[PDB]
């Protein structure tokens, strides 16, 4: 919007950027009761008229000027006995368009969510296409690899002006100072034009028609301090007067939204399995290798020389992804856990088209609930009408803060909620010694109703199984048959154990609290849920550990499950636990492999899920089409 | 290594 | 939501909190193809039935138990040739209600905006009812004055239980750790129960009916780090088992929203005027005193011994307010300017029912655009449909960031936008030497169309006036008649001055940029706007200062205006500037007083608005009824 | 005192 004031005293000169509203003030300097307007053919005057200020006179230019002032407007002021007094206006039209991929396919200054929304996407440039380097690509002020440009978002400035136009005008590209630390912009002929402590740049643009390409990288994920929006603006300046400051004639802009870090549920098809089972195990590792092949997965394995005896590949990292219309790449969220695997995500996982993030304090100030077996996501889910098409992040907490309670660090929680497309849900896991949601829940795919089952550990179910076995004559059957060094225990004495039953009633109650919580927060019905027979015991601080290998802590590789071998009571040549589980899951077309993790994992307080990790295929559904 | 600690 | 599992093997005991959904699992432990339910009169079983898991069986209690287990449910399992096997359930009903003023008058765990919304309000306790103290009331962990409780929000816990109920259960009140630093809770018999580094408290509650009152203060305004929501939760715990951790049976909560800091436009009726014109002036001070009386205003004045020769009462502070259904109080936003007036807001303004806030670095790192003549608000305004019933904060900036440009500090800008009910608008003021929006705009009330006029400084208008005067024979008339030490200047030489005209054309262009900007961002039409004749000159760095006393920089005390005396060309025994202004404003029923500010204010680069400040009546419209 | 500085 511009108001040009015209004057019989003086001719007026003015620029008109196409796609802009220009109007005339014809009254303020008028000499005379009426006026007429006459303009050249490229000006459309939209509006023999009375000289009253309520008269809207609006000018539109059809196309760019070939020369300065090549369009013109004559305002004739005339009266009842006065010969006409004319006022002149000389116009110069220009095209100035800052473009970006605002329809989210392939190239209102407002970013809107949803299929009918608008606004271009920006990726955080958190991988490392630069060969033999340690740092992420967005850490320097240079484009060092041509393929790095694939991660960046294209923005273009198209101008169409007279050959002499930038004699007297200048263009400046800018970003707010509040945002300059979160973005870098490169000018393609690459050299940096905008970024940290570089909030504006004068552009060198020749007259006529020109097109200038820019490449934009984000430097920061959305977070509590950063909603995720970056605005870049082009300003046109009149630099005509040597005795005067520059004068803004026109501003236009593009708003980008930085892509959120997104997790993938056990229902997304697996692409790559990780273990760092180079340590004293080997048949464990053989078993996961067979599963990986059955599942058609790359297999990556971490040597004891790198592990540092840290076998818990689930816990230091979570492989998610970022996604823009032009580019999608996996991104490792590196837990601050910082144990033997500390170097693995930064040295072995991050790299070409493999992004990196971390959060939280890196030198301690951490808890077990920051290990990423405490970080999971549900399958897609619709809940009393609200749709969650990438699922809902699930993570474990206490039921209230006490001096004795634990939580995942606030920095991590805040980062996850600021990603806003998998709206996290706090679960209750602090009752477990280790403290992770992967100790009592899993999701697996299913061919029917909602496409998954929620699996939950279930003391109830194991008591039922064992009772049924004893009812049919097998109370002498031994739990822990098969084991080198273990006290065998008979079904009958397990059932008769009143303290064990007390402990497992308490655990049942903790698990049921989450059952109902997941029901509410995911819109699950009982028919979405399968109980896995599982016994627990309480130990130090009355905290819960698995009584026999925790079977819900499984590896889900499509229809192929890697389940800790419970070494349960052998009845008809078969562990009845294995039997029960198979009867529960095989009707969904899942294939159960029971992996001996006993001396290697189980007795160190984790199982098969805990010892492994999976990279899975990103959702087809584009995050930006959500309405969070 | 103990998972928890 | 709770699922109770019933068993013929064992009787079940369970608590039922009223207003809760309780259901039965009758299948999981059933012995038998059908079942019947029979319950005592206080239980309503909603649901001679087949033993299929799809059967929803839901229990409702009418009222609190008088004794443990005083209600009961019998599930009879029966079959085609089997005598009935019954399962027992013993129930205890209790009332547990955490209440607050969620309808916003006077006493879904979600806070919603608008007239049909829900959620209680919390004030930041930023005043100082404590006599003879320096600190704000919310800085300690004590309630030191009974009237301080008026600022606080009441929350009540009503329980109705058996006399022996808390033998085996405990209640805990908690707040997330993420929020504990922003709230304090007091238990009324006051002693603190919740607050900074005190996120939970066990409550001492007797059985039967009880009511426990709490008083809640907020400790922090909404800000970039804090959306403004505080959740307090009551948890009920089963502490029955000495050999087991406590078990959460029930949680309920209240969400408060912290009240935003709100400014008041020149259209809100004035209550109190401030000057610190104890310095060498006195007739200035006499003139503002008369206006204050005409306007029915308290008048507060700051001595030179406190001033430290800092006469700019507009600039260190902005008097706003906070508002809850139970309590509304003025609150001073103290600019980080930190000049001679630095102590005034903290020592003289803050106090009983006068709140305090400050933002920004306090030891430098500041600019002129942090002085609060750069901080204003529009009258209420509706804009292409979006309504802004408390107006829109307006503040001055540059058009883009350069090495030479200025902005108000980000900490201040971020605080203002986080208040979210006067959605700030950035204007362009950096072209002024001083750099404040109060140098080119003012709002005044008007009896018609929208209830105000926007006044804008206008070189155009002054050139027109002077030309008209010269056309009618007065080109010899002297600007600066009346003045001790000043170079008199004739209308004719002012008009003939080509450089002066160049400067004022540049300024006009800066002012017009904001005209259109305010048009767009406030939905103003030309008919909302009055041009005030005003000339400028450029000086150091080509920055704009007033050529004669800047009349738009006025004091607006209802229909009574305190306008800097321009000392313009005297024509027919009258300054024609004064004349013009009066002709423009008196038709709105405004009364113009021209105050000589010349040697005292004008020649030190500010005027009447700049030397004064006003506390105004809060809007009647309640901020929470907005939908920002 | 100068308003600006
Ligand atoms: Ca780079
Ligand atoms: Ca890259
Ligand atoms: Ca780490
Ligand atoms: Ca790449
Ligand atoms: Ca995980
Ligand atoms: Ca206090
Ligand atoms: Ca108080
Ligand atoms: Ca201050
Ligand atoms: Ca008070
Ligand atoms: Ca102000």
């Amino acid at each position: 919007g511009t108001l040009i004031r015209v004057t019989p005293e003086q001719p007026t000169h003015a620029v008109c950027v196409l796609g802009t509203l220009t109007q005339l003030d014809i009254c303020s300097s008028a000499p005379c009761t009426s006026f007429s307007i006459n303009a050249s053919p490229g000006v459309v005057v939209d509006i023999t008229w009375p000289l009253d200020p309520g008269v809207e006179v609006t000018l539109t230019m059809k196309a760019a000027s070939g020369s300065t002032g090549d369009q013109k407007v004559q305002i004739s002021y005339y009266g009842p006995k006065t010969p006409p007094v004319k006022a002149l206006l000389y116009l110069t039209a220009v095209e100035i368009s800052l473009c970006a991929d605002i329809t989210r396919t392939g190239k209102q200054r407002t970013w809107t969510w949803g299929p009918c929304g608008q606004g271009a996407i920006l990726l955080v440039n958190c991988d490392r296409d630069n060969l033999e380097s340690s740092a992420m690509d967005c850490e320097d002020d240079e484009v060092l690899d041509s393929e790095d440009l694939q991660d960046m978002s294209l923005m273009t400035l198209s101008t169409k002006t007279p050959k002499d136009f930038f004699t007297n005008h200048t263009l400046v590209l800018h970003v707010a100072r509040s945002e300059m630390d979160k973005v870098r912009v490169f000018q393609a002929t690459c050299s940096v034009v905008l970024g940290p402590k570089w909030p504006s740049h004068y552009l060198m643009v020749p007259g006529g028609k020109h097109n200038m390409d820019f490449y934009v990288e984000a430097l920061a994920f959305p977070d509590t301090d950063f909603p995720g929006l970056i605005t870049l603006t082009i300003s046109l300046l009149d630099t005509s007067n040597l005795e005067l400051p520059e004068a803004v004639v026109f501003q236009d802009s593009v708003v980008f939204r930085v892509a959120p870090w997104i997790m993938t549920p056990n229902t997304q098809p697996p692409q790559e399995v990780y273990a760092c089972s180079i340590f004293e195990n080997e048949d464990f590792l053989k078993s996961v290798t067979t599963l990986a092949m059955k599942a058609k997965c790359k297999l990556t394995i971490c040597p004891e020389e790198e592990n540092m005896d840290d076998q818990w590949m689930q816990d230091e990292m979570e492989i998610g992804y970022i996604q823009a219309p032009h580019k999608t790449l996996p991104v490792v969220f590196d837990s601050p856990r910082n144990r033997g695997l500390k170097e693995f995500p930064i040295k072995r996982v991050m790299g070409p088209d493999f992004g990196y993030v971390t959060r939280g304090p890196q030198t301690g100030g951490i808890s077990g609930l920051d290990s990423f077996g405490n970080l999971e996501v549900s399958p897609p889910v619709t809940v009393r009408g609200k749709e969650y098409p990438l699922g809902r992040i699930l993570f474990g907490d206490s039921c209230y803060p006490s001096n004795d309670s634990r939580q995942m660090h606030q920095a991590l929680q805040d980062f996850l909620s600021a990603q806003q497309v998998q709206a996290p849900v706090k679960l209750y896991s602090d009752w477990l010694s280790v403290g992770h949601v992967d100790e009592f829940l899993s999701f697996v795919p299913a061919p029917d109703r909602k496409g998954f089952r929620l699996l939950l550990a279930s003391p109830r179910s194991c008591y039922k199984l064992f009772q049924e076995q004893q009812n049919e004559g097998h109370g002498e059957a031994l739990l822990f048959e098969g084991i080198k060094k273990k006290k065998q225990q008979k079904i009958k004495n397990i059932l008769s154990n009143k303290t064990l039953r007390e402990h497992n009633s308490f655990v049942e109650r903790c698990i049921d609290w989450n059952r109902e919580l997941l029901k509410r927060e995911l819109g699950l019905a009982e028919s979405d849920i399968i109980d896995i027979p599982q016994l627990f015991k309480l130990k130090e601080f009355s905290k819960a550990e698995a009584f026999f290998p925790n079977m819900v802590n499984m590896l889900v590789l499509g229809k192929h499950l890697g389940i800790p071998k419970p070494f349960g009571p052998v009845i008809n040549g078969r562990c009845c636990l294995e039997e029960k589980v198979c009867s529960l899951l095989e009707p969904l077309g899942l294939q159960c492999t029971f992996i001996n993790d006993f001396f290697t994992y189980h007795i160190r307080h984790g199982e098969v899920h805990a010892g492994t990790n999976v990279r899975r295929k990103p959702f087809s559904f584009k995050w930006w089409n959500m309405v969070p | 290594s103990g998972r928890g600690k």
